């Protein structure tokens, strides 16, 4: 389920969803952001599945890590801890009608083999920094 | 030379210390980043850290200078490398592998880590902050 994986995203993330400044970028008020743009959803299966890899700006503070691909997980598994964690902070019921991740999305981006110095770019040509 | 100083606290201990990479970071010194840092002797302070997925724990690493710092770093995943920037901290980091250094912090100020050995396509990214206390 969603509260077994999020065992794992404790481990940088913490309990918290607040991580760590210059290592690990918060999720608590940050997921609503990237669901409100098109294509944040596919972003948030892909750095899970491959990750992201580079200088990130969350709200001024740069970070330099590295998302752990989680290709080992299941599909379901993937999308059970993107929807525990929206639901968790509640960051889900910031946006106009929250899609559930589905096992169908996760399993068209394992598909494409892409890697996280890849999805640096597709963040921020979201705009994101 | 190095061997008849205390320089020779920057070698990896001769003691095998293998432990299981895969509890290692839900029960154990490496599970919790708040008592990382735990008091082993007069000026003596034993850091626990737990290098995983182009990551490290606990960061940044706050410890005091002047002090000797007894250093374990341990891998819950694939090999890893504790090579501090403007130290001579240089110890491979293997899985269940506590990699024991003892180092002495004579100068303050942000240091960071550079895991020479691979890990992932982000491997180049994997750089811990360490932060030396005045
Ligand atoms: C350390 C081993 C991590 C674990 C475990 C998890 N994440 Fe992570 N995540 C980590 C880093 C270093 C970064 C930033 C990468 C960088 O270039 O600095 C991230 C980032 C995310 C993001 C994106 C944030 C953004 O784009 O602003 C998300 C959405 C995210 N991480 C989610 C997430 C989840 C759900 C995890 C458990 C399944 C998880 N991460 C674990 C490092 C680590
Ligand atoms: Cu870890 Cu290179």
């Amino acid at each position: 389920d969603g509260a077994k994986i999020y065992a794992q995203c404790a481990g940088c993330h913490q309990q918290n969803g607040q991580g760590i400044p210059g290592a690990f970028p918060p999720l608590a008020g940050h997921v609503a952001e990237i669901l409100a743009k098109e294509g944040g959803r596919e972003y948030l299966i892909l750095v899970l599945l491959y990750g992201l890899q580079g200088q990130i700006e969350v709200k001024g503070m740069k970070y330099n890590g590295v998302m752990s691909s989680f290709a080992q997980l299941k599909d379901e598994e993937i999308a059970a801890v993107l929807n525990h964690i929206a639901t968790a902070w509640g960051d889900a019921k910031k946006v106009k009608g929250f899609k559930p991740f589905t096992a169908e999305e996760v399993k068209k981006l394992r598909a494409k083999k892409l890697t996280p110095q890849q999805v640096l770019a597709e963040r921020k040509k979201l705009g994101l920094k | 030379y190095t061997l008849a100083t205390h320089t020779a606290g920057v070698i990896p201990a001769g003691k095998l210390e293998r432990v299981d990479p895969t509890t290692v970071r839900q029960e154990g010194p490496w599970a919790d980043p708040a008592q990382a840092v735990v008091q082993t002797g007069p000026n003596q302070y034993t850091v626990y850290v737990l290098a995983f997925a182009f990551g490290y724990q606990p960061n940044p690493i706050e410890v005091p200078q002047g002090a000797e710092i007894v250093f374990k770093i341990t891998s819950p995943d694939v090999i890893h490398g504790f090579h501090v920037e403007g130290t001579n901290i240089n110890v491979e980091v293997l899985p269940g592998e506590v990699s024991t250094v003892r180092y002495t912090f004579k100068r303050p100020g942000e240091y960071r880590i550079i895991c020479n050995q691979y890990c992932g396509l982000g491997h180049q990214n994997m750089f811990g902050t360490i932060v030396v206390k005045e």
